[PDB]
């Protein structure tokens, strides 16, 4: 629950807003991306040093990884699958949002 | 249908409060003390209210800057109409609310705006300062050590709620007040204090020299 | 007519909240599920206990099985019905409701 | 379609109210007795109307505030105009019965408030207290014993429901009221009454270390 | 949608400012200069404000001279008011943001203008030259050395940027800034100053021979 | 199509009427009968309009008692601006007839109300009494026995057609009344009589044990 | 559409007009009779505008009421503004063209009204009794000797067209006129005269007995 | 409406 693994901000109908981190997203392919970025991850240590072996660090930092490139677990505007988890939460969902010269702001 | 547009305004007020500049007021040993990051030298995010009573804004300016007269106007219409010592923070805080909200409900476009009314007590008098938050919903919100309005307030909210410090004098929370706040020199700060020691008006600005020395 | 046979609730233009329960839905293939599924549980009561025989409850929980397995059905419109409901009610359904499962201004 | 919009406008008005803190007002040997869920120390939802009169909300605070401030008005202007002891609690309920309908079916969006309004009898003088509910439809439903506003009002309604007891002294009515309330401490309950034996004003808060002392 | 609304109405006031000539102005030693390009004899597009105020507009002329009407009124209603020293370049500048805040957000076409106001110090007195420049939005910037507005602004303040010398004289800053205009005669610009040397009224134009002779 | 629309108009005013209390008025030997079926003690359908004019009304509570207090209020600015004798239950039913087609026609929504005017004779005077009923729309028809208004209005109207009998005392035409509307205790049913004998002000309820005897 | 509007008006008003009872009047030797289909004892469909003017009206009871006392209210504004003798039938048909014609191209709704204004000479004058219809549209149309107004005015024109006779007596235009309206006893007939032989106030009811004699 | 002159 810390705020480094956020993923989605959502505002709803009550006007609630709620982190949704990674948690409620945890797909089986998504986990195979983080793997395979961890992987690569490990390609490049081993062509850079040589030592033949994947560290936990990899895995930690393709945890962060994986969302910095998008995985279509977020939608424009209000998502079909968001209106099912309005349903469960009983609050409708309103706002995705993810984590000039038009006057004067101070 | 009220559920897109009555809350289509909150995003878009959310949005142009992130726009703008942040400001932090926080209690201190004599009163209360704003702190604003504000480049310009001829407007300003900090006023006095009334006698014992400030106001801190962060946002469109010809919006809080309306706001800021609004409230002047009233406050003083009161203290005239009844006394000086009627007056409350409390009050402007509730009148705040009632505009703001009515604004949301009926205006064309919502008062990207979050306002700071506070509060200390009067000379020779003793009380705690009263903080109080009022968002562009109408909603408002007792704080009892420290406000922060605009821009990204995560950081400094956090900042500010480790070194936060209960009577701390006018120099240790201008250092946090600024510590917090870059999470800058003279000539882009705007400092001002509610100093409880005062006989009667208690707001009064810290600039040039006299800033230069406190940090 | 428990609270534990109530299906979903529907909305019309007149907006009167009318309960639909889970008989509104009944049909012979229901009924044939329900007693294929008893029918299974029986066969596995046989296979894990030993005992042998079809038993009542058996057809309590295949009824509780199939009625709590068809919560995920309504969707925002259902025909074969409306030309049924919002006849007696005499106004369209404009919206349905799933039942009892389990800051845009200030609220004091 | 008017049949339509007039049922959104309905549940818009269902939500606001479920989506507030809860109220309850009951009949003990005093009096009545309101007891509301409340955090914050400056923002009331418990208020006197008129002498022998009180009233308690729950829903948006701009609005009920709205309507406390208008039947101040109201019973101030008719006690002036005729006396005192014209001025009664159905009055006061018929007119916010009338004001809700108005708004309820030409205002934008309805107002998202229930009210409760309770008179006592005079000092001196016996009758039994009445108790007032108005809805935002503008329905006036006559309540013998107890009235619950705001939040889910069932579980809270069937504990009373158990728990009344006509002639209840004041600290009995106060865990009664507390305890179905739960189904809160000094610093989150607000507590008033309407006491029978007061001579004129019979309203009288109870905070702080007498609140203390009673629960 | 008001994001679409904000980026229509700015993209036309924008094909409006740089669809007219250029005008500048600069601080010189004696005070600050206007010079602007204006091949007509009757329409100016430089006035004097108040005694030490001058004003400056590029855009469609009926809406500029509205607002140089509007700000003319302003001025000497607060001298009038109050006293002639009271009204400053800060005050006026102030009420032209407010103006074209509300006319960008209010009325069906924004004012294509480009508002440069001009103050100086009074006499026997010593200060800095201050520029604002107003934007169609109702933005105001303060500037240290020189406004360019309206038509090709970025030539031309590139070409400011290298010629500028505090404290140049009247007929260098008069070369420097027809020059960087160029990036045309007596018959083709509108000159006028604001002297800081005169006693009360500070704007002066420069026509005919005298400004033959000067450049 | 305008016809269609008010066709519209016609069934949404009928609904609120059919969802609603029933009330009978007939002809007695004492002059004229209220008998409503109606369950709170503070909320009445049954009221005196002049010295010898009743009005009984049955649809939105808010609705018909608005045209009560604006018949009372028209009955008493003639009865004051020519005098008391020339107030006639025909020019008050003609007045209802009149605003509620200007209101059927004109506003919203239709008053979902449907009214009956009574009148009797003066002291010492003889005359038999006079029903008028208006309905939503402006309609007004003449009754020589018996009015029925609101909910199902056939069984009551039939029943009534079997028991009625001119000159029935006070207690009869109350049976007759209270069975047809069967078709309730003191606790749940609001009478009230036009008894022509009375010198000025006919107009009388029957309440509590005195009801309780009749009936 | 314009055309639409022209012919959409035209048959939403006709149908009104022949969706009502029927009033015929015509001239006879004392004056002019007025005779309508009336089964109401307080509505009534003829109506005294001037000392010789009378007025008959069928359609909907509301606006020619309305219309009736309009005419009233002008013609008594003339008649004191000016002299008794100066009103005259010819300009209180114009008023009423000129009124039909703007309610029905203003006016939400047509007046679903059909207008007859009848006169007669002064006190031992002489002069033909005039006779004027004004439809709902505006037009005016001069008749000899009798009108027919609402209903089917076929069957019943034909049959005055057959009976009619100049300088009939009472009794025998009034046989004509019902029969002709046949094609009712003194319980649903509305009978008056425009008596060209009354001094001053030349209108006059025949009802009751005096009628049952008359027929 | 036919009322023309």
């Amino acid at each position: 629950e810390i705020d480094d693994n956020r993923f989605l901000e959502v505002t709803y109908a009550n006007g609630d807003k709620e982190v949704m981190y990674f948690k409620d997203f945890n797909s089986g392919a998504m986990i195979q991306n983080v793997v395979d970025r961890a992987k690569k991850n490990a390609i490049k240590s081993v062509l850079e040093t040589g030592q033949p072996g994947l560290r936990i660090q990899h895995l930690l930092d393709s945890i962060v990884d994986e969302f910095a490139e998008n995985e279509d677990l977020p939608n424009t505007t209000n998502p079909d699958d968001w209106a099912r988890i309005s349903g469960k939460k009983g609050e409708r969902i309103v706002y995705i949002r993810t984590l000039s010269n038009l006057g004067q702001y101070l | 249908s009220p559920e897109q547009a009555m809350r289509e305004r909150s995003e878009l007020a959310r949005k142009g409060i992130a726009r703008a500049k942040s400001v932090v007021a926080l209690a201190y040993a004599g009163g209360v003390l704003f702190v604003a990051e504000n480049p310009s030298r001829s407007l300003q995010k900090i006023s006095e209210l009334y006698d014992r009573v400030g106001f801190a804004a962060a946002g469109k300016f010809n919006e809080f800057d309306n706001l800021r007269r609004g409230g002047i106007q009233f406050a003083d219409t009161r203290g005239y109409a009844y006394d000086r010592r009627d007056v409350t923070g409390r009050q402007l805080a509730n009148v705040y609310a009632q505009t703001l909200g009515t604004i949301f409900t009926e205006q064309a476009k919502p008062y990207e705006v979050e306002l700071c009314v506070a509060e200390v007590a009067h000379y020779g008098e003793t009380k705690r300062p009263e903080l109080y938050r009022i968002t562009y919903d109408g909603s408002i919100a007792d704080e009892p050590h420290f406000v922060v309005m605009g821009g990204t307030t995560e950081p400094i909210a956090n900042a500010l709620k480790e070194s936060y410090a209960e009577n701390a004098s006018l120099t240790d929370a201008l250092r946090i007040a600024v510590a917090a706040l870059r999470a800058l020199g003279v000539a882009s700060l705007e400092v001002a204090v509610l100093d409880a020691n005062r006989p009667r008006r208690a707001f009064r600005r810290i600039t040039g020299s006299a800033l230069q020395a406190l940090l | 007519e428990i609270d534990d046979n109530r299906f979903l609730e529907v909305t019309y233009a007149n907006g009167d909240k009318e309960v639909m329960y889970f008989k509104d839905f009944n049909s012979g293939a229901m009924i044939q599920n329900v007693v294929d599924r008893a029918k299974k549980n029986a066969i596995k009561s046989v296979l894990e206990t030993g005992q042998p025989g079809l038993r009542i409850q058996h057809l309590l929980d295949s009824i509780v099985d199939e009625f709590a397995e068809n919560e995920d059905l309504p969707n925002t419109t259902n025909p074969d019905d409306w030309a049924r409901i919002s006849g007696k009610k005499g106004e369209r359904i404009v919206y349905i409701r799933t039942l009892v499962t389990g800051n845009l201004g200030q609220y004091l």
